[PDB]
């Protein structure tokens, strides 16, 4: 939340000091969480090695 | 065998006979701490162009003391003392004698010996590398890195 | 441990005995304040030759105290005193010695070597980048672009 | 902060001890005075080689005063004052020295330094543009302009 | 034979005439003693330029001891005390005379041409050996050797 550039806002408010958040789950819940992405999301490489003499 | 900066000072002003057992004189309080926060702040100095050389600082806010342990090598003491003399004689308004100025030399010579680099220019990055290297063709090692 | 202008000051007062504390006579506060004014406007002007070294100025309208701190590091200490030694000589009418003048050049080759810092030529702007550069796809420039 | 003629002409005479405040007990006038006018004297002479430098003449005709405000920067003071103690010392007959000319001479150097121009060398005027740089398109002509090209249109004289 | 340290410093004394056996002045122990501390800082500062020549220092953190045997070849000490003394004239106020530069430097080029080096440069590794060598399969020797560098199966990059 930019007041001097607003070409890059993503969010309505600013955070400002007291507000409400909260954590979403339970205490200490364990599970296997399913994912959803866009292919832009991550990215992976695996570097060649060079061979010793 | 350690060294102390009280020894190191005392060197210095016997070498000149400012202060030394051979005259009757002795060592007045005034002298010495000049010697020690003068030693102090040379070091500091040295910490760029002799480069590091093992001193041990004083911990903030806190004056060195001529009881406090340097911790630099034994070799290194009459080069020490002597620039130590040689930036200490304008006290007293003296004159460096040849044979002294010769003597601090030889030791700043012995010194800087022992602190050479020779850098020892490495490749450009984009040489090519032959083909009896074997090179492996999917990696790129067809060239030098030359880097970091 | 900080540095002052009156630390620098009576440093270089000391260096060449005109005044210190082991002195049986000593300077009125004038004569510091004198030395202190020398300082400032000698570091104001060294903010064109030599570079920016750190030092801390009077707040505008504020004067100069010697309590207050300088800001510089201990190792530019002994360029500063000698430096302001060989400009404030003239003041008591007296001549620096051979030795003298070789330390205060010694230090000022070391500020000197500190500050140093050397430029590099980039590109003219109209310089072809070649086809080895893959300037169709990897690279949007087919010309070098310049100093920016 | 502010320089004052008083204080610079006060600070030549000190840095050789004509008039200082440790040795000597005593400032004369006479000598203020004549510090004063030889200071705006050579600033007057000084408006031409090394150029302007930023300081302020007396308006009207009245003679100037130490109380007066120079207006030169603080990191021009050393190098004035050295210049005043030289161009001045002939009158109570004491020859300079060495270190005192070594550092007018440093001080002259680095002023000499922060005043520098060093112009560059425009084009002739009758050398061709090359073909390349695409005219009757691009707001360049066959030929370098050679002048201070036109800058807006309305004024089209220069 | 033992060649001591104190036997040392007392040479270094005579031969300027500072004290001897044939004077009614002598010189009281701790001039003998500091004279002994400077010889082996002087001593273990020679393990840079000239190198090591055999001395043997105080294991254990003892203050030197002068009657110590100092461990030098007899073909040492005129340089050794020579050495000494130019560092140890200045704490008697005295200076050097061009007899005494002289022999100090004629000692110690005789004691430097003792300890030569001629490190006598090697081959690249690279550089190919001829055909007329009769070089074989197995002991490679097709090239000549290098540094030879002991690559280990583990740590690769290193």
């Amino acid at each position: 939340y930019d007041t001097t550039n607003p070409q890059y806002n993503s969010v309505s408010r600013q955070v400002e000091a007291g507000d409400a958040v909260s954590v979403v789950g339970t205490a200490s819940q364990t599970m296997k969480p399913n994912l959803f992405y866009n292919k832009f999301f991550c990215g992976l490489g695996s570097i060649p090695l060079p061979k010793l003499h | 065998t350690v060294l102390t900066k009280g020894e190191i000072v005392l060197f210095a002003l016997r070498k000149f006979a400012i202060a030394s057992n051979a005259s009757l004189t002795d060592v007045e309080p005034q002298s010495i701490e000049d010697g020690v926060n003068d030693l102090e702040d040379m070091m500091s100095e040295w910490m760029i162009n002799p480069g590091d050389i093992g001193y041990a600082f004083a911990t903030g806010d806190e004056q060195p003391l001529p009881d406090d342990e340097s911790g630099l090598p034994r070799k290194y003491k009459h080069a020490v003392g002597y620039q130590l003399l040689l930036r200490m004689l304008s006290d007293y308004s003296l004159e460096p004698t040849p044979q002294v100025l010769s003597n601090a030399q030889r030791s700043y010579d012995a010194l800087m010996t022992d602190t050479l680099v020779v850098p020892s220019m490495r490749r450009r990055g984009d040489f090519p590398v032959g083909q009896g290297n074997k090179y492996d063709v999917f990696t790129s090692d067809r060239y030098y890195p030359g880097d970091l």
